[PDB]
């Protein structure tokens, strides 16, 4: 538009409404919902306990974000608060724990077990069928614990989190298909099975009368 | 997520428009409501445990659900149910402060229905429990606050159903 | 906004909003009316602020408006002013929000990479924002100017 | 099970990181025995130096209870 | 020692007897 | 404090303080003198707050101070009052800090464990704090009272 | 991924056949082309940043996309777009060396359409940007190289559309 | 970490004492200083890159360190050194707001000497760089602010040495 | 192949191919014509190589061709020869590729586990491959034989 | 070097060096004598190369040697030449190593950050290296020049 | 790690010197031996298992070490010992190709002694096993390579002792 200073005219938007917003593609939320936590020895107990709670909530999928006491592991927590072990070594202990095995290994099938491993430690969906096959062969030939040890030992693990950072949800995008997959595993695949076998719920009795 | 202030800003940013008086009026509206909301949020946080207990008594417990075969039967499932109730209450409080329901759509409502269906959690009863919480909350917060509080509870219920 | 930031911190802690966090929200809502006035002033004077700031920037750095420089030529000079206008708009949004979150998502993330492709020098851009602050400060009341200053400073800090 | 107490110092020679990496750089830690051989290798490939190793728990040359 | 509490607590016990009130639902 | 909280978030994100974070510090430091006044009032009236709240508590729960009850006996009664005094001191610390960090570390984390071992009933400690709120609030101006109230409510929530 | 040499080998391995003269001829064909491809790849790598800049200037920038409301509006989105451009360029270079399009299907093309649709990225514009890069690349590499380079760029564009 | 306000509280809590007038006076002293500190912090953040450049020019660059065989030789080492300088500046600013040196001990100072010794980083030169930053900062912040700023820089330097 | 390996390493680093890696590709394309000739020679002589190698292996190890041994009996002996033929085919593929990557997927991964189920002794298999190398080397020119040797050695290393 | 890179990849896989990797080592040692000659030529002509390249760069970009520009003034111009000399020395090391590993550790990692503090413009630096390549190419034989070009190109790519 | 070529480069880089005739001579010395080393490495890799068997037979087994009370008693410890033997062989081969012992320091000798001391692994026997491997290898590799291979085995042994 003539009579209008050119710098104003170049900024104008012809589309107006019906145009994309800041929360359109990746969006603002998933960033800034990600906190790097590092435990410091000096840190106050209230600071330390927020990070410990974050470990529990990533690795055991504690949506509520505050572990129920039976889920906690206390000796490991004391060694972590003493700075005798690293956050990485605490995460390794959690996976070798029995609560891990009952909630995540025993109900699932091995290919789903692997998906849950990468999600729980690593923050992402499995990258490839070749990645799935290696971990499945570990589970079948050696423990659940040996598979837990492999991911934490993995180079990916060591680049993104090293020893100090608590794992976080990261939606990569570097490999192909991983951004979609990691959205589906972190945002839609809420856990949908019961860990316990006993006292199955009857379908009826939906309404409360 | 988005809040009321950011929602105005975002609408103007897609237009590329600087903020104008009409936009400013919407922002002004939020700022008057704000003080009330803060007070309401503190009330809810302090009485959160009570709110859940009352709501469960009103809808969930003394029912077939608690009796054997019911989803809320077994201590593990009872505890899970009150855990979920607490989540919903906390997020509703966040939404009320924000003045926008977006947060509910993002964290609370995502995949919830499908998960519930696979679990066998009864949606209707859950909705009933949300509505029960709303009534209890309404009393505590007081009438002016209650209207604001109600919309977020209603938003959750509609999403779940 | 202040609200968004508070909620996000609470979610991470998995807690209801703390008394201190609630107090911060209360302070923001009280300040809001003043903030709206400050933003309105800058909006009215926008055309002048951009123009004056541009001139100061070009005086500070002859090079950008020179054959070597990126700004050289009418179209390019306009684009450089357009960018300054964009940053001013963002600052106004920031003042009303009470936080740089609006500013940051629209303008400060990926800014280095964008400018590097364009080949625009980032330090010159920062100078233009500093220039804009000086013009804006003169129009604003001293108290208002201080408030506005913080947001301007953040931009300068984010891209330098 | 046996456990090692290990001190090491690791440099970042491939990249320069803005976040505070001091905890990663100097890390005394307790390592299960079965993990140590892998963890030693890892420190060596990074071009870290292993300052000290002591066996915290377990007895040297024990045939059982290991 | 909680001496101030020790004298105030007995003063409170002497002034009023709790062993009859019975809980009230209120 | 407010300061600690702001700095900790910044350090984690490896950044200088936001304009928002700076604003919150400014607001807090302006409020400082008022906060100190609120704390001083409560400190001065400490003995009264504890005692009057104690009396209400014993009326509300006769059982605790009954031969069957845990709190029964003068020594036990003193301890219950001592506890109330401790909690009141904590509240004042919170008010001046403008946040709960001090309160939380000293008095709420691990609290569930300690009282459960003692067998003192927590579904009643909260009531004692509520009681204390009512007394304390009556010695404060309306604006001051509201500020003080938040901190009392936090305690009740945390238990 | 798979390259020309491996592609021949794999085809013979499923048959179980030992390598024969006809197979050898295909391998021989690749080996003559190879030297040219290596030179082209080095050119592209050195001029990569420039190639992207020129292609953006030709298609993406000074457009509605950059103007407010456009998907390349905001620094975050602008930066993401030029990042994707760089990926396409890098993978096309890999494909040209390999002499096989398979790697593009495995690493670039798989899931791209669906991802773009969810994001709201406009495919047509992206394709346009790829075509622009091809033209710029064609100039730099020189004619003999350009023909080889073009097929991989075209393969990407067809996949996206 | 600990701040001035919390430091008073902690000292009274170990005594078990309720807060008293003398304690209140120390708290009051911090509250008057606070406004000045906030202004200083904003100055430092805006001029941070400049401060580091000036300080490096004064002490580190044009020296044997930058010349081959020096610790700051090679781009990787140069970049690491200016990264450390930025850390020191940022933490000193945090300490100045807090009014307490504790955070420096907890995060910056702890393990630094040992790490430096293994790396081969020269402590004396680092200290020199910190002292240089202090002088530059002093100018920017202005005199009243400078006194407060100086003590934290000095605290870092003493810790490192 | 050489190409595949180079690309894969670059992709992991997320970088364009290094000058050194490009040089290696150039060298490989020059070598390729010679490599094709070497492969052709081995293919032509394959039937002879397998037979001669078989004989040597059986002479080297009586046990395999003994009632206890796995190779014992006509069917079993045929299978052992078939295996030798398979490994020779793989070697030829490797020579043209310039790398064992193709060989490795088809022949070296899971080989221990496969043979263990069959109960065939792995060291004997390795001996058979060594035998094949000796025959093959004699047919090849000295320079050609060295190239071929490496690929044969890799197999022997993998089955160990 | 070529050797270092091969060993490092093997060590990561915890395997002995592949036949392909061994072949690449063989090729490199044959190439080495030629490489040494190329490096010697550049070393002898170094003073000239740096000087001529500086000339061209300043001609191509007046701005850097202008009051606004970083290079302006004698001392500054000397430092800019010193930088060019550093990069030339690195390139020679690269040619004998057969890889950019030597170059990369000393010169390409953290380079953006270093130059940004100095405020030197990175694209100009890249131009200087391009200039150096053109001078170097003229002195070198055509085949030698191509080899040298790759290393020069890598630098230009890295400083971008 | 460093190899022969990079050892020279690093030595000149700290001085900031362009490569000179002396440097060029050292590099030439490596280049001329290279082809021999490659051949030796292939021999060792193909015969690796045999080399370890022979070396154990000559120096470790049929002894008190393998018998109860000995460190290589139990399958677990026998397996650990021959695992270590394998690495020593592999790393010595890497060193021989590189023409530099640095890799042995960085990735074998460092922290091995401390681990061994805590375990109680008998050093003399280990060194004996390394020396035994050396003797075996010398035969296989032949005149061209034997001298070169030997020095790296000797370097390992002297590091432990
Ligand atoms: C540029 C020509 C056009 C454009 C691009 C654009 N892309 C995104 C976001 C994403 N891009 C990808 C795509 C890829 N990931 C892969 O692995 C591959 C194959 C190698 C590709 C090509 C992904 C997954 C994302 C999302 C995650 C991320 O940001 O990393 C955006 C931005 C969306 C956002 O909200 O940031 C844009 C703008 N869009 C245009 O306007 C151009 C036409
Ligand atoms: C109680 C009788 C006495 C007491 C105890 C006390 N301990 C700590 C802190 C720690 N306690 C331990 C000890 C262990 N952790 C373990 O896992 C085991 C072995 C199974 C033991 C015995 C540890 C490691 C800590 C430090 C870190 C942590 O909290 O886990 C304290 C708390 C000190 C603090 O402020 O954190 C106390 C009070 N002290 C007494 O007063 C009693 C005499
Ligand atoms: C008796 C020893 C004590 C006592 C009991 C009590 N319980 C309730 C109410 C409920 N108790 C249950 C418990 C269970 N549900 C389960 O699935 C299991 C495990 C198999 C248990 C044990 C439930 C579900 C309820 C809620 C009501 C319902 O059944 O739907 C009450 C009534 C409290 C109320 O207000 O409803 C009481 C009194 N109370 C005591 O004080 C005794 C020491
Ligand atoms: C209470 C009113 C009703 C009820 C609840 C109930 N929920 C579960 C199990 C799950 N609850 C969830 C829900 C969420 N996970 C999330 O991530 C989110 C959103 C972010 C929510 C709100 C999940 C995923 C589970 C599964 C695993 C888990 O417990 O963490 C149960 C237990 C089901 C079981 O068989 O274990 C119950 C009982 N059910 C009722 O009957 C009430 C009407
Ligand atoms: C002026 C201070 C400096 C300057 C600017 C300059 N910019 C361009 C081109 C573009 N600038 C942008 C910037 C933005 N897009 C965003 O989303 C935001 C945040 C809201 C900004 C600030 C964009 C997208 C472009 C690309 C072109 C387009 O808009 O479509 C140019 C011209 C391009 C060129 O390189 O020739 C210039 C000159 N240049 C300077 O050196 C000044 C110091
Ligand atoms: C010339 C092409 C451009 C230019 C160069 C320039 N550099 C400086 C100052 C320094 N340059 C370096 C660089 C290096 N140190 C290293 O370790 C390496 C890798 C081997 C390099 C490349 C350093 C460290 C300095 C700082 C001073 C010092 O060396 O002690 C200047 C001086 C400017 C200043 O000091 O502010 C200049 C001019 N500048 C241009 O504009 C040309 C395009
Ligand atoms: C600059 C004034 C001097 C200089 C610095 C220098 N530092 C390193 C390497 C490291 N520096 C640190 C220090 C910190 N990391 C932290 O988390 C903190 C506290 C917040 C500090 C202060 C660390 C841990 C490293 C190692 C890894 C890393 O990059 O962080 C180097 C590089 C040395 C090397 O070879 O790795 C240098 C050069 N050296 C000088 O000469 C200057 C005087
Ligand atoms: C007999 C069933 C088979 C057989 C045996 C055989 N063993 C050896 C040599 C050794 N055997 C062992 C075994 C053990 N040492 C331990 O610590 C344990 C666990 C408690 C066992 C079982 C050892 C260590 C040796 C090494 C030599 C030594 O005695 O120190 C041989 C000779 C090995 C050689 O190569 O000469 C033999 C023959 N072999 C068969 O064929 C039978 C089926
Ligand atoms: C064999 C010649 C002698 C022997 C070996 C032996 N070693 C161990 C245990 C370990 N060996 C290592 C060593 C390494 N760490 C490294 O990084 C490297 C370089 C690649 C090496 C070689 C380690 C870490 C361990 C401990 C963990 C593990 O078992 O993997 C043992 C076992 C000791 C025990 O008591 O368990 C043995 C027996 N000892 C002898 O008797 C031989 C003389």
């Amino acid at each position: 538009d003539m009579s209008r200073p050119m710098f104003l005219e170049l900024g104008r938007s012809f589309k107006g409404a019906d145009g994309q917003s800041v929360e359109v593609g990746v969006g603002t939320l998933r960033r800034q919902l990600e906190h790097i936590y590092r435990i410091a020895p000096d840190a106050t107990r209230s600071e330390k306990d927020v990070a410990i709670n974050a470990i529990y909530r990533q690795v055991l999928d504690v949506f509520a974000g505050i572990p129920p006491s039976y889920l906690r592991l206390s000796e490991a927590e004391s060694k972590l608060k003493n700075n005798e072990i690293s956050v990485r070594e605490f995460v390794r202990r959690l996976g070798r724990s029995e609560n891990y095995r009952k909630r995540f290994f025993e109900p699932y099938s091995s290919p789903k077990v692997v998906e849950l491993l990468t999600k729980h430690f690593l923050g992402r969906a499995p990258i490839s069928q070749q990645e799935i096959s290696t971990y499945v062969q570990i589970l079948g030939t050696k423990g659940l614990a040996a598979a837990v040890d492999a991911i934490v030992e993995s180079p990916e693990y060591l680049t993104i989190f090293n020893e100090d950072i608590v794992p976080y949800r990261r939606y990569p995008t570097l490999p192909a298909g991983n951004y979609r997959a990691s959205v589906r595993v972190n945002d839609e695949e809420l856990i949908s099975q019961s860990w316990s076998s006993l006292s199955p719920t009857y379908t009826g009795y939906q309404y409360v009368t | 997520m988005q809040d009321a202030i950011t929602a105005v800003i975002n609408n103007y940013d897609v237009q590329g428009k600087y903020l104008d008086g009409a936009a400013l009026d919407k922002l002004k509206a939020y700022f008057t409501t704000g003080a009330v909301r803060v007070r309401a949020a503190a009330v809810i946080s302090s009485n959160a445990t009570t709110i859940i207990k009352e709501a469960a008594a009103k809808a969930l417990i003394y029912s077939d659900l608690t009796r054997p075969g019911g989803n809320m039967y077994t201590t593990r499932r009872y505890a899970a149910c009150i855990r979920d109730m607490d989540y919903f209450l906390r997020y509703a409080t966040y939404a009320m402060l924000a003045g926008d329901p977006s947060i509910l759509d993002e964290r609370v409502l995502n995949g919830l229905k499908e998960t519930y269906n696979s679990l066998g959690v009864p949606i209707a009863a859950t909705v009933g429990g949300i509505q029960a919480m709303k009534e209890v909350v309404g009393g505590l917060v007081g009438p002016d606050a209650a209207k604001e509080a109600s919309i977020y509870f209603d938003y959750l219920s509609s999403g779940l159903s | 906004s202040v609200l968004t930031k508070a909620i996000v911190n609470a979610d991470a802690e998995a807690r209801y909003l703390s008394p201190g966090e609630l107090d911060r929200i209360k302070s923001f809502v009280a300040s809001g009316e003043r903030r709206l006035r400050i933003a309105q002033t800058l909006t009215e004077a926008r055309e002048r602020i951009v123009k004056q700031a541009g001139d100061q920037l070009f005086q500070k750095r002859p090079d950008v408006v020179s054959p070597g420089g990126n700004a050289y030529g009418e179209k390019m000079t306009a684009l450089c002013l357009r960018d300054l206008d964009y940053y001013l708009r963002l600052v106004t949004y920031g003042i009303v929000a009470g936080d740089v979150t609006p500013i940051e998502e629209i303008g400060i993330i990926g800014v280095k990479e964008m400018y590097n492709s364009l080949q625009t020098p980032i330090p010159a851009v920062a100078e233009g924002v500093r220039a804009m602050k000086n013009v804006a400060t003169s129009l604003l009341s001293g108290d208002d100017a201080a408030e506005a200053g913080f947001y301007f400073d953040y931009l300068v800090g984010a891209m330098q | 099970s046996r456990y090692f107490k290990v001190t090491a110092c690791i440099p970042s020679l491939k990249r320069v990181r803005t976040g505070r990496e001091l905890q990663n750089t100097f890390f005394t830690k307790l390592v299960p025995y079965e993990n140590w051989f892998t963890e030693q290798q890892r420190i060596q490939k990074a071009g870290g130096k292993v300052l000290s190793v002591k066996l915290f728990t377990g007895v040297q040359g024990a045939n059982t209870g290991v | 020692s909680l001496g101030s509490w020790l004298d105030a607590a007995r003063d409170l016990i002497s002034q009023n007897d709790y062993s009859q009130k019975a809980i009230e639902v209120e």
